[PDB]
C-alpha cells in the first residue's frame, strides 16, 4: 500500500 | 509521485493533504479528494493507524506557507465495513472522512467530479496521478504537489499474468506501469484524474503499488475504482  | 512534474497550484483543487500529529508538528501521510465541503475520499489503510488526523485543503507546498491552506480537523471516519487489512488485494481500500468544519472554495479548493456508478475507463485512458509522494521508491516525500501522466491499463491486461495476475480486481483501476511513472508511498488515499467527455473526474483512489518498487515496469500503480462504490458515497454522506 502507497500510503507515508 | 515518481516521475512526475509540479502540478499548477488551481490544477487540482479537490487534492487534499492527510496529516497527522507527530510530537508538536503534523506530517503528511496520505491523500485525499475532496468530495463535499465536509468529506474527504481517501484510502482505508491510509486510516488503519490509530493516529490524530487533520485534513488540509488549498495546499501545494508542505514545507511553506502558501497562503491558501485551510486547516480542518478529522470529526468522524468511516472505512469500508468490507476492508481487511490483512487484504489490500481484496479491495475495498476505501474510507470517508467527515470534517469539523465545512471549508471555504475557491481556485485552490473544489469538490471533486465522481464518474457516474459502474463506469470503467477504455484501456489507455489518459490520467493524471498527483500527491505529495515518494519521489523515487525508498526516496521521500515531494515538497510541492506533483503529478504524473499515467494511461490505464484495462483489467484484462492489468489481471493478466506478466502485470498484477489475480491481485487486481474488477473494483480497481490500473494505471501506468511503464517503469518511470508511478504512485508512491504518500500519494495512496489521493486521486487518479481521468478526462472523459472533455472533464476530469476523479476516477481511482490510490491503493497500491509493488512491493519491490513504485515505478516497477508492468506494475502498474493500483486504484480503488470510485465508480464501483458511488452507492456506498451517497449512502455514508446520507447516513451520517
Ligand atoms: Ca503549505
Amino acid at each position: 500500500p502507497i500510503d507515508f | 509521485v515518481v516521475g512526475g512534474t509540479e502540478a499548477q497550484r488551481n490544477s487540482w483543487p479537490s487534492q487534499i493533504s492527510l496529516q497527522y500529529r507527530s510530537g508538536s508538528s503534523w506530517a503528511h501521510t496520505c491523500g485525499g479528494t475532496l468530495i463535499r465541503q465536509n468529506w474527504v475520499m481517501t484510502a482505508a489503510h491510509c486510516v488503519d493507524r490509530e493516529l490524530t488526523f487533520r485534513v488540509v485543503v488549498g495546499e501545494h507546498n508542505l514545507n511553506q506557507n502558501n497562503g491558501t491552506e485551510q486547516y480542518v480537523g478529522v470529526q468522524k471516519i468511516v472505512v469500508h465495513p468490507y476492508w481487511n487489512t490483512d487484504d489490500v488485494a481484496a479491495g475495498y481500500d476505501i474510507a470517508l472522512l467527515r470534517l469539523a468544519q465545512s471549508v471555504t472554495l475557491n481556485s485552490y479548493v473544489q469538490l471533486g467530479v465522481l464518474p457516474r456508478a459502474g463506469t470503467i475507463l477504455a484501456n489507455n485512458s489518459p490520467c493524471y496521478i498527483t500527491g505529495w509522494g515518494l519521489t523515487r521508491t525508498n526516496g521521500q516525500l515531494a515538497q510541492t504537489l506533483q503529478q504524473a501522466y499515467l494511461p490505464t491499463v484495462d483489467y484484462a491486461i492489468c489481471s493478466s499474468s506478466s502485470y498484477w495476475g489475480s491481485t487486481v480486481k474488477n473494483s480497481m483501476v490500473c494505471a501506468g506501469g511503464d517503469g518511470v511513472r508511478s504512485g508512491c508511498q504518500g500519494d495512496s488515499g489521493g486521486p487518479l484524474h481521468c478526462l472523459v467527455n472533455g472533464q476530469y473526474a476523479v476516477h481511482g483512489v490510490t491503493s497500491f503499488v509493488s512491493r519491490l518498487g513504485c515505478n516497477v515496469t508492468r506494475k502498474p500503480t493500483v486504484f480503488t475504482r470510485v465508480s464501483a462504490y458511488i452507492s456506498w458515497i451517497n449512502n455514508v454522506i446520507a447516513s451520517n
